[PDB]
């Protein structure tokens, strides 16, 4: 009907159709703390929301009122909950409500309540047909919106919409290879579909990641994904990887590469590698280089790694 | 060494310039934003250096105190967006005043207690304001605020019987908790529940059944913890996850090695502060959410008898974090913030100060080692890494409530 900013908007205390119900002012106590000096419009809407909530009035007027309360404070979870109670009682058209939540999220995508409301609607309708496209639009505006990605994972997993997600991940990585949210989605997609136990899949992933690292050597996300897909089996289980990284070292001694080498050495020592003393010396030299020169912000961590290595493998 | 009036800074060393972003000549939105922030931060760093003269950094206590004191009573309509988070405003402000060692007048303490009583729901828990449904976030905030006040008047406001029933009403069979009735679930709920339950002594054997395992499922390939299983690691959710596990004495459920490497990697080599997730920007509030994980990891590893743990420092750059907060996160008018260019708010004031305190104080067993950068008056009161309220407040509250029985349970 009329929005809060509409020229013809009328305060609830002035609406004839609301005259039969008394507004309920907020009880802040005689000596209030953290007292918000509300605008007249804000207080007016909330005084009436408090009244309908208190009377548990499941009406169309109460339903429209929640829309105004939400515009005033979309983080008010009590209003959202009551709105859902009304959606059910009044048997409101859920597709119409989906259109509403779509507009709301577009305006305020960084809010927990709006995304939760949308999830409830999709669950109620058992209809995910608009989800991937809607989410892609939000991500088109902020490619790292946490709520958007979380909602995306839920929809895909709940309705088994895995088919085109790796392509979506690939497109977004092409747009910004440093987008950590996308590398996370890549892991989410693969672990839930083919898994990483398939050696052909793992090889494809290791090659792809190494390629990305060569393109942008200082992009930490690619380095983290490489370790992430190999860490559970153990970094020392991939002998060729060590050699490849070693060749790259002179021309690409980034703290990421050096740190990865220490991680490999750590695992080697943990697995009764041959040349223990040699590997330990190499690992300690690298920890020193990282602590003193290449990654000084993490000097306390690297010094701790050096002491751990000695407590576990000095013999 | 140096005269007492000049104190060399890590961020001002000539080698520090080497820490600027290397974009490999491949620009993307991420590198462009990072470079913009680094450019601004360098300007700020340079303004604190006068060739070989580097005056001691100063925490503007009095200005922060006046901003906080004013906020505790009244707020502009710019705060209408936090009308469903009023107990948070109480907690953020009280905790900041507590860190600054500014006493709470009895009148103010009583008024806060009365207000929080009005926010408490008859079904248990606290809502965002009077008459609002209860929600775990403001419940966590209200309980912490009451514990900061620490009077019997404050402790007694909590309806423990209903609080426990309320927690049960949110508990899911997979071990997770809803944030509120008909609400969303994420790691924040588990921490909010574990925090209030342990402080008020209402933990039953079944309350947290499966919770430790659900939290472990949230730890991802990165080593950090996401909001729910499968999601990207974030400092906010990682703090919640690890702190909850520490309360439950189930830290070992996590791969502490990958968590440790992940959190330490979140400290920005150039800025000195912490980012919330990989490839995102530095932000003063992460001084708490991220850096706070180090005292938790230390405690955890120490419990396992790790012989390589330091006996004097947390495993992050304590000095650099203090430099970032003191030089880049203070609003000249009082209050602290995300990064230069942003406006002050109570949330950032709370967390920037909480992080500053963690960076200043190391304690493990009988070992205590302080690193207070700048003038000596910068030293803040210590904060408990699990609850983020004074350790004295934690002991006093737990001692008080341990004298009461777990509601309807033996
Ligand atoms: N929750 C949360 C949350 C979400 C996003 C962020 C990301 N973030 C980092 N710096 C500023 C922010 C954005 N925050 C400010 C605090 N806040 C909030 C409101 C009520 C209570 C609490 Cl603790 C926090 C929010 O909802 C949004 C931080 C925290
Ligand atoms: C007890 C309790 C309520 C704890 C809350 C902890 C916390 C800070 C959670 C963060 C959640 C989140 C969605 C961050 C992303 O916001 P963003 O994209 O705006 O920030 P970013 O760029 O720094 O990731
Ligand atoms: O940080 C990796 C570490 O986390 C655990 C959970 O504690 O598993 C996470 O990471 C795996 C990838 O390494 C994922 O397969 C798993 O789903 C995720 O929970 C540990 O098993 C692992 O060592
Ligand atoms: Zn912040």
């Amino acid at each position: 009907f009329v929005s809060l900013d509409s020229p013809s908007y009328v305060l609830y205390r002035d609406r004839a159709e609301w005259a039969d119900i008394d507004p309920v002012p907020q009880n802040d106590g005689p000596n209030p703390v953290v007292q918000i000096i509300y605008s007249d419009k804000f207080r007016d809407v909330y005084d009436y929301f408090r009244a309908v909530l208190q009377r548990d009035e499941r009406s169309e007027r109460a339903f429209k009122l929640t829309r105004d309360a939400i515009e005033l404070n979309a983080a008010n979870y009590t209003v959202w909950h009551f709105r859902r109670v009304l959606l059910k009682s009044l048997q409101k058209d859920l597709h119409e409500e989906m259109n509403y939540i779509t507009a709301i999220i577009e305006e305020q995508p960084k809010n927990y309540q709006v995304w939760h409301h949308r999830r409830v609607l999709v669950e109620w309708l058992r209809d995910p047909s608009q989800e991937l496209e809607f989410i892609a639009d939000i991500l088109n505006q902020d490619a790292k919106n946490y709520h958007a990605w979380q909602h995306r994972q839920w929809v895909i997993q709940e309705f088994k919409l895995w088919d085109n997600e790796l392509q979506y991940v690939d497109q977004l990585l092409k747009e910004d290879v440093r987008n950590n949210s996308v590398w996370n989605q890549r892991y989410f997609v693969i672990s839930n579909t083919t898994g990483y136990n398939d050696r052909a899949v793992l090889e494809r992933e290791v090659q792809y990641t190494l390629e990305m690292i060569k393109l942008v050597p200082h992009n930490e996300s690619a380095w983290n994904y490489l370790k992430g897909i190999l860490q559970d089996r153990g970094l020392s289980k991939y002998p060729n990887l060590l050699n490849q990284l070693l060749d790259l070292q002179p021309s690409h001694s980034s703290p990421y590469l050096i740190a990865f080498l220490v991680d490999i050495y750590e695992d080697m020592l943990e697995n009764q590698c041959d040349n223990k003393e040699d590997i330990l010396n190499k690992a300690l030299e690298l920890c020193e280089i990282l602590a003193k020169e290449k990654d000084t912000i993490r000097k306390e961590y690297w010094r701790y790694i050096g002491r751990s290595l000695q407590s576990k493998h000095s013999t | 060494s140096s005269p007492v009036w000049s104190e060399p800074l890590y961020s001002l060393r000539p080698e520090h310039a080497r820490e600027r972003l290397q974009d490999d000549s491949v620009e993307t939105v991420t590198s462009i934003e990072q470079a913009k922030v680094e450019e601004k931060i360098q300007e700020v760093f340079s303004s604190y250096k006068f060739n070989h003269l580097v005056p001691r950094l100063v925490l503007q206590r009095e200005k922060h105190f006046h901003y906080l004191k004013r906020g505790l009573r009244q707020l502009t309509d710019a705060y209408e967006c936090l009308d469903a988070s009023r107990p948070w405003l109480c907690y953020w402000i009280l905790h900041s005043l507590e860190l600054l060692d500014e006493p709470i007048p009895q009148i103010v303490a009583t008024d806060v207690c009365q207000f929080l009583e009005l926010c408490q729901s008859p079904e248990g828990g606290f809502g965002g304001g009077p008459g609002q449904y209860p929600h775990l976030a403001p419940t966590y905030a209200a309980v912490n605020a009451l514990c900061i006040i620490g009077t019997e008047e404050a402790y007694d406001i909590i309806n423990r019987e209903k609080l426990l029933q309320y927690l049960y009403s949110l508990k899911q069979p997979d071990g997770s908790f809803l944030m509120h009735v008909g609400g969303e679930v994420d790691v924040r709920s588990a921490y909010c529940a574990a925090s209030v339950a342990s402080l008020t002594n209402i933990i039953t054997p079944d309350l947290f059944e499966g919770t430790a395992e659900w939290i472990a499922r949230c730890q991802n390939w990165e080593g950090g913890i996401g909001g729910v299983p499968g999601m990207e690691a974030h400092g906010g959710y990682t703090f919640c996850g690890l702190a909850a596990l520490v309360i439950l004495k189930r830290e070992r459920s996590l791969n502490l090695k990958s968590l440790l490497q992940w959190v330490t990697s979140r400290q920005m080599r150039f800025e000195g502060g912490f980012q919330g997730r990989c490839n995102k920007l530095v932000d003063g509030c992460y001084s708490f959410w991220q850096a706070g994980l180090l005292p938790l990891l230390h405690r955890a590893l120490h419990a396992q008898g790790d012989p390589a743990l330091s006996m004097s420092h947390w495993m992050f750059h304590q000095q650099a974090l203090q430099e970032y907060i003191l030089m880049c996160c203070q609003c000249p008018a009082g209050g602290l913030l995300d990064k230069p260019g942003k406006s002050r708010d109570f949330y950032h004031t709370c967390y920037c100060l909480s992080g500053l305190s963690i960076a200043q104080h190391f304690g493990s067993g009988a070992m205590l080692h302080d690193v207070v950068l700048g003038v000596p008056e910068n030293a803040l009161q210590p904060t408990h890494p699990v609850y983020n309220i004074g350790p004295d407040k934690v002991i006093q509250a737990t001692t008080y409530f341990l004298q009461k029985p777990v509601p309807g349970f033996e």
